[PDB]
């Protein structure tokens, strides 16, 4: 109840964040691929 | 005993020289004795360290001491083959005559264990070989049991 | 066969109903345990010869049992150790997988085949065979708190009234304990024994004769008189039952008329029949009983039973008795465990959220969350199917699994979901088209995972053991897995999945979730450009590839190597080993003074101090002590300060302060059947003829010469003991026949007094005891208390033992061991930081060479092990990566393609690389697991990429930048799913600290840089591989 | 093994039966073969050594560890170990009116190894700051000091 | 030569405490005569490699 | 395998014999195992052949 | 009886204790697979039930 709870809303705060460094990592190395190209 | 004492009693049990120096730099007792009363040349003695006994009798080094029962470090160097550091000694004023507290002399030690060199030089500084034991037993009688020929001669 | 389930989704429910009942039944019927038997067998002959010197053990026990220690099978190599309390232990190591059972009886056959060579002491004493390997699971403590009942008192009511419940108890095995029951002890007087004119000699044989038992017979027994009515048996004088009894024994008639007994000249008393060993729990005398765990037992079900077996007898115990349980460690396994269930349970609700974080529906989540518990519960089925257990290693490679059974559901489910969102056919069709692009794939994955994970359980030692954990649990979890996703998982995509029309992937649906499908979008757009612009020159990135490569071997070569991490298990040891001639009560002032010291500064930290003086690790005597300290909770040690490593820091640091000791603290390693593990134990061994004098300058000679190699060498020590004054007796034959003395009854007055005797035994409140029989300590403190002691001639006139003793002092080991029959001494020591453990030894190596003739070398511990294991690894990887490329040419049909997919390795090895750098970790087992999961995911997704862009090439007859661009934008989505599941779930085991912090880590930055790093290069690098293959053949 | 196992079972309960001369010399129980696979010869070229000696040489420092050597059933010297031999002569015996009975007294007795105890054991006093093994007499190991005997 | 209650005080209680803990055992009785001959008789699960 | 680690530990303590020691070996039944083995194989590799 | 003086089965009735005791579970089992290997052979959760 409260470690289901806790661990959930864990989760809802770091999956986008962590989706969001991704896919600006993506975005930086494409960048950085496109100018070596 | 004091620090200094305990390890010089260390190093020379080791075989450390330069820590000896070292520790004699500082003033360390030299004549510093264990639980059982042996002292930095007995042990020097026993495990044949010479450099060792060089720098302790250089620095004031008591020769005729004894532990809790009169083994001098003559009764160890004399048993154990060890030729350089009785000369040592000996040229240092060592009681070559000597007694434990059992009655028993290096040239006993000699004698059992068959060494002949050492009870040559101990012969040469006025080694008694009449003395005897607790029981009655002299170096002849010694080497007579231990069926030793050219010791008994040199010995008569 | 997906289509055989397709239309058959019941016949999957039913594989999978009992898959679950299978991993249920198993859950419930598992053993548990921190480690499974990874160090090899050993058993121990133990041998007591009380009151004797090491060199007189060594000559007539310990000789004589190596010397008939023939004929043993898988026998590894053989160690003996010799103290001068009377003790021998030879411990003999044999080959792992060896059946420790018939290897113990065949020990202790060869052993009854050679009792009667020993002397009639030791036969009497008893030899023990006990297996050594297994170490205790608890250890549980009494103390007095009270009106003080010495130690004695305490480990006689354990061994009367908590012994036998505590084996009777389930999952208990051998059960050890501490102390040693009561025993009739009788110290002597020498002068009230000089007074009436006797010897210890009389005491012993009067002894023996009224304390003996008596056959009779019976009254009226066969053959009978015709008539006989009555049979009874007859009873004889026994046993004698206390002291009083002891007392009124005749051991002489003065000429007067009266009669001697014991209680006039010996003390007679209830106490211990061995005094070298003290215990002492926080100053207050303790007696411990040790607890191991038998074989296929839970240790949280049996520590559980135990305390409710010790709560059942408080009320039966004396006012002022209480356990205190020191050294449980069982705590540890239950909070690791729990941890990393926790871990498995996270990770099952992030892949929920993660596929409705980019599918949008709740049907399609469900599915998931719904295989991934089948494969857990089958991999369970299948560890108790093999024989194993649920512990660190098999729970770790089900985390690390966790991955690939992730990784399967969603590229299934997210497959399916693009066939009906793009052509807009319905869920079965569309999982037919699924399952034919991704059937053959899969199939290939798994053999390619089992050529990877496989080869790890042929290693040779205790690593392979480990290996084997690792590699037979992921295995069985990625067969289930794919096994799953072929049967099931398209049987419920084919009935959940709600139709959708086509044309609607997202557009719209304002909110949060309507910009992150544009935001996707958008970024699946750029990722495409970019790709397709590098495609346009790869040359430019076949360098940088080899850049990543050189950068991974120069990481790989600076990355320090090891064995396994030190955790914090609750408790830690610490070590306390006095000068050559030191006594017990010195040892016990300064265990005080210790005990002090973590009772008062870390007051905060600690809960006990069990302080045991006379058993040191290397060495048994007053010399020696050590102390188990037992911390608090973790919940009660919040902070790095106050963990294991920085207290032992701070108790090493004060404890230098202590003068003529040298006392240590350490933590509690890693398996403890093993040890240090640094892979570099030493035995200098005397092959020919020398003996103790110039194997032990050799020895530091050595030592010397090692000293001079500080930059690979480090704290190289020996593990024995040093030589140490011993008091000689040349007793005299001449004058002791003179005088009429039998040197029999000399030897005999000498050791009963000053040693002691085992004489008989007797019987008390119904079990049998021993009778020692001994001398007042104040008679044995000196060398000028032998004189008070005096013998019986022949001619009835006593003889002081100062007629013939000549007594002197000499030198001589407390200590003496040999390795294969051969005298031997240890030496331990360590690779200079920077260096490894082969480059130490091969130096030890050339060192040993230039030593006198007659000493040889020998590698034992895990150095043994290291000499074997150290030549598989390459090899074992080399099979692996042709039946992966065999596996990838089959697939692929081509024997270039599989290339496009074996160079994505790199690009997971150089994250997990830079993530250990730093973090500060090492090249352990766990990251290399951890290793082979990226490899195994990266393979994956490049394996999918490929088999995408070639099915398109050749179907739909698509060129091949068109299909591979459309190959990485139809695979980047469950990609990325699988990695931020994968990342999530691993991520507190990266910020763990705590409970197991040591492994958690370890595993979980490997993980994640791994994770992260093949994420986000091999979308850019796959596709550069596939186009150069495919050009340049 | 389980053989080997239930034979040494029934043997150890005939053991306690048969002569100490018997057990002393050591009863074994293998589980060889009855054809020799090897037989390993030791050899001087410089012609100094005999057959005893060499057979000394292999019963001490090379036949105690390849009877461990994990396929090893028995091994069998072809020769023996060294051993203390005592030549008794019964004209010199009866001279001093002694007999072998006494020879083996004053060796059992003079040639021993005795369990003497140590100074400051356990349970000692309070103040003892002291302690040693005590040596009272060890096995001898040449045969002077098996001559010295009395 | 030897009572029952010697027997049971010096042989079979003090054999009867290792068993305890083997292996896919199921019982244990014993018996001490007067005679001195004791028995214990270990009974362990089918199944079992005897 | 036993020869081999008979081998083995004799190679193991020879470095430490007395001047003159030497070992040799008028009896071994395994040369015989190897080269039979290894004519068969011969034997099969010729038969490939032809 | 007494308090203290406990009872308990060896031989032949410990097993048919043990008997007594498999079985209730060994009908469920029995039951359950058919229940369920039914639903296999004929792909419904209703005849296995009929």
């Amino acid at each position: 109840m409260l470690e289901l709870l806790k661990s959930l809303v864990f989760a809802v705060i770091m999956v986008p964040v962590v989706m969001a460094i991704i896919l600006g990592l993506i975005y930086g190395l494409g960048e950085v691929f496109n100018i070596f190209s | 005993g004091s620090d200094l004492g305990k390890k010089l009693l260390e190093a020379a049990r080791a075989g450390r020289d330069d820590e000896v120096r070292i520790l004699m730099a500082n003033g360390a007792d030299v004549n510093a004795a264990d639980v059982v009363g042996w002292t930095p040349l007995h042990l020097a003695a026993y495990w044949g360290h010479l450099e060792i006994v060089e720098v302790l009798l250089k620095n004031g080094a008591d020769v005729n001491a004894y532990d809790t029962l009169g083994s001098t470090p003559l009764h160890l160097a004399a048993h154990f083959g060890h030729l350089e550091i009785v000369e040592v000694l000996l040229k240092n004023g060592a009681d070559v005559n000597a007694k434990d507290d059992n009655g028993i002399t290096p040239l006993h030690l000699a004698a059992n264990r068959g060494h002949l060199e050492i009870v040559e030089v101990l012969l040469k500084y006025g080694a008694d070989v009449n003395a005897q034991d607790k029981f009655g037993k002299t170096a002849f009688d010694i080497s007579i049991n231990n069926g030793n020929e050219d010791l008994a001669e040199i010995l008569q | 066969m997906p289509n055989f389930f397709i239309d058959r989704p019941i016949f999957a429910w039913v594989i999978a109903i009992i898959i679950m009942l299978a991993g249920g039944l198993a859950i419930l019927k598992l053993p548990v345990a921190q480690y499974p038997t990874i160090a090899p067998p050993a058993v121990t002959i133990s041998a007591s010869y009380p009151g004797a010197d090491a060199k007189t053990v060594q000559d007539t026990v310990t000789q004589v049992i190596e010397q008939n220690m023939n004929g043993i099978d898988n026998l590894m190599y053989m160690s003996s150790n010799s103290d001068s309390t009377g003790t021998v232990q030879i411990t003999l190591t044999f080959e792992s997988g060896t059946d420790a059972d018939i290897a113990q009886v065949q020990v202790q056959n060869k052993l009854q085949l050679a009792m009667p060579l020993l002397p009639q002491e030791v036969q009497q004493q008893g030899v023990s065979v006990e297996k050594s390997s297994s170490s205790f699971l608890m250890v549980v403590g009494v103390i007095n708190t009270d009106g003080t009942m010495t130690q004695e008192d305490i480990s006689d009511y354990v061994a009367a009234n908590m012994k036998d419940a505590i084996s009777r108890t389930s999952g208990v095995g051998d059960v050890q304990l501490f102390g040693s029951q009561y025993a009739m002890r009788i110290w002597m007087n020498p002068n009230e024994l000089n007074k009436f004119q006797l010897t210890p000699v009389d005491v012993i044989t009067a002894i023996k004769a009224q304390n003996a038992q008596v056959a009779a017979g019976q009254l009226g027994g066969t053959p009978p008189v015709k008539g006989q009515q009555l049979n009874a048996s007859i009873i004889a004088q026994t046993r004698l039952t206390s002291t009083e009894e002891f007392g009124k024994i005749l051991l002489k008639v003065n000429q007067d008329g009266s009669r001697v007994l014991l209680r006039d000249v010996a003390k007679i008393e209830l106490g211990g029949e061995n005094y070298d060993i003290i215990a002492e729990f926080n100053g207050q005398p303790a007696s411990g009983l040790g607890i191991k765990l038998a074989t296929g037992a839970n240790a949280l079900d049996t520590a559980a039973a135990i305390r409710a077996e010790l709560a059942k007898m408080e009320p039966f115990f004396p006012s002022g008795l209480k356990i205190v349980y020191p050294y449980d460690t069982t705590p540890f396994v239950k909070i690791s465990i729990h941890e990393v269930v926790k871990t498995l349970v996270e990770a099952i609700i992030l892949v929920f959220l993660v596929m409705y974080l980019f599918l949008q529906n709740f049907r399609a989540t469900l599915i998931p969350t719904i295989a991934v518990p089948v494969v857990l519960l089958g991999t369970f089925a299948v560890l108790a199917a093999f024989g194993f257990s649920i512990n660190t290693l098999t729970m770790f490679g089900m985390v690390l699994a966790i991955g690939l059974l992730v990784d399967d559901a969603i590229v299934v489910v997210e497959n399916v979901e693009r066939v009906m969102a793009e052509e807009g056919l319905p869920p079965k069709e569309a999982t037919r088209k699924s399952m034919g692009q991704i059937q053959g794939a899969l199939v290939g994955i798994a053999m390619v995972l089992s050529a990877v994970f496989v080869p790890m359980a042929f290693f040779g030692g205790s690593t392979g053991a480990i290996y084997r954990q690792f590699s037979i649990t992921i295995v069985s979890a990625m067969a289930l897995s794919v096994l799953v996703a072929l049967i099931l998982t398209p049987a419920l995509c084919a009935t959940m999945l709600k139709p959708i029309a086509k044309g609607d992937h997202g557009e719209g649906k304002k909110g949060f979730f309507g910009w992150f499908n544009r935001m996707f979008e958008k970024s699946t757009h750029h990722y495409t450009d970019s790709v397709g612009g590098i495609l346009r020159s790869t040359g430019r990135y076949l360098v940088l590839y080899l850049i990543i490569v050189v950068g991974m071997a120069y990481l790989f070569v600076r990355l320090p190597s090891s064995f396994l991490p030190d955790e914090d298990q609750g408790v830690f040891m610490t070590m306390v080993q006095l000068p050559a001639g030191a006594t017990q009560e010195r040892t016990q002032k300064v265990l005080n003074e210790v005990t002090h010291y973590y009772l008062t500064k870390e007051k905060n930290n600690v809960e006990s101090v069990f302080a045991v003086n006379g058993f040191g690790f290397a060495g048994r005597g007053q010399n020696t002590g050590i102390a188990f300290v037992s911390l608090k909770d973790w919940a009660d040690r919040p902070g790095e300060e106050n963990k294991v490593e920085a207290i032992t820091m701070r108790a090493t640091r004060a404890f230098s302060q202590i003068k003529d000791a040298m006392v240590f603290a350490f933590n509690l390693p890693a398996i403890v059947e093993l040890g240090t593990a640094t892979g570099f134990d030493f035995e200098l061994i005397d092959q020919a003829g020398l003996g103790h004098e110039k194997l032990t300058q050799a020895r530091n000679q050595l030592l010397a010469e090692a000293a001079k190699h500080p930059d690979m060498l480090t704290s190289v020590r020996p593990n024995g003991l040093e030589d140490t004054p011993q008091f000689k007796i040349d007793i005299d034959q001449e004058k002791a026949q003179a005088l009429g003395v039998s040197i029999n009854d000399i030897n005999t007055t000498l050791g009963a007094a000053w040693g002691g005797s085992y004489v008989n035994d007797f019987i008390d409140r119904g079990r049998v005891k021993k009778v020692y029989v001994m001398s007042e300590a104040k008679y044995r403190m000196l060398p000028d208390d032998i004189g008070d002691w005096y013998v019986r001639a022949a001619d009835g006139q006593m003889v002081p033992f100062s007629a013939f003793s000549s007594s002197r002092w000499e030198y001589g080991s407390p200590r003496l061991e040999r390795y294969n029959g051969l005298p031997s001494m240890e030496i331990l020591g360590q690779a200079a930081p920077g260096k490894s453990t082969g480059e130490a030894m091969e130096l030890m190596e050339q060192l040993a060479s230039k030593l006198p003739t007659g000493v040889g070398y020998d590698w034992t511990g895990m150095s043994y092990q290291e000499r074997l294991s150290g030549n598989q690894a390459p090899s074992l990887y080399a099979i692996s990566l042709i039946v992966v490329f065999l596996c990838l040419a089959a697939l692929y049909e081509s024997w270039s393609i599989p290339f496009s997919v074996m160079l994505v390795v790199p690009l997971g090895v150089i994250g997990a690389l830079l993530a250990a750098t730093f973090r500060g970790l090492t090249n352990d087992v766990y990251f290399q697991v951890g290793l082979l999961t990226t490899i195994g995911l990266s393979a994956k997704n490049a394996i999918l990429i490929v088999e995408f862009a070639k099915d398109l090439m050749d179907k739909e007859g698509k060129g091949l930048i068109e299909a591979t661009l459309d190959a990485v934008r139809m695979r980047l989505r469950p990609i990325l799913m699988t990695s931020l599941a994968f990342i999530l779930g691993v991520m507190p085991l990266v910020i763990s600290t705590g409970a197991g912090s040591g492994a958690q880590n370890a595993v979980g930055t490997g993980v994640m840089g791994g994770m992260v790093t093949a994420t986000v290069l091999a979308i850019f690098f796959v596709p550069v591989f596939f186009v150069v293959v495919r050009r340049r053949f």
